């Protein structure tokens, strides 16, 4: 908590930020949650009925600063795979957490072959049926660091190959020195 | 169709 200097709060934008989807359409998608009379937002994906899934988010650029290494914190929910008919051959129950340093911002020139894997995003524990139709999702927290940092910038990016995620917060930090 | 959050909507600012 004390001394840490947030680079990004996805979750703190109130919908806002528009991150980069590559496809655009029946891939991530921002979605808004308004059940709690305070609307809250996630960017969510579900492609679990057919394979060969490979879609991608990127945030926007972060200014590096005098960060050299980041903290990265996540909070999302996995659906169970089995919630689905049948023909859910494909479906997965983790999601990738991928990388780029830049010295410059490329827009919406995206591309995938220049960015690092940082790890595999496994839930401690899957929202089964009888729970979602309840309201009552499984919240996981995960969280990861990268180092050392040396570009003016750097991208973060999550890759689906077919779960169903709501990835609900990203919030990425540096310690003070 | 499916999906990944209850009562979730597609949004995007006006």
């Amino acid at each position: 908590g004390p001394g840490e200097v947030v680079l990004l709060d996805f979750a703190a934008a109130g919908g806002e930020l528009g991150w980069l989807t590559h496809p655009y359409g029946k891939g991530w998608d921002l979605m808004q949650n308004i059940m709690n009379d305070m609307p809250i937002y996630m960017y969510s994906v579900c492609n679990v009925m057919s394979g060969d899934q490979d879609n991608w988010l990127r945030t926007n650029w972060v200014y590096r600063g005098e960060a050299e290494r980041i903290f990265i914190e996540l909070k999302f929910t996995v659906r169970d795979c089995n919630s689905f008919p049948g023909g859910a051959s494909s479906c997965k129950e983790t999601f990738n957490l991928y990388y780029a340093e830049s010295d410059l911002d490329y827009g919406t020139n995206f591309q995938k072959r220049l960015f690092t894997k940082i790890d595999t995003i496994a839930p401690d524990e899957i929202t089964v049926s009888s729970d979602f139709e309840a309201r009552h999702v499984k919240l996981n927290v995960e969280e990861r660091s990268v180092g050392p940092l040396t570009r003016k910038g750097f991208y973060l990016a999550f890759q689906d190959i077919g779960a169903c995620v709501a990835l609900l917060s990203v919030r990425v930090y540096y310690k003070k020195a | 169709x499916w999906l990944a959050y209850p009562d979730s909507v597609p949004y995007r600012p006006k």
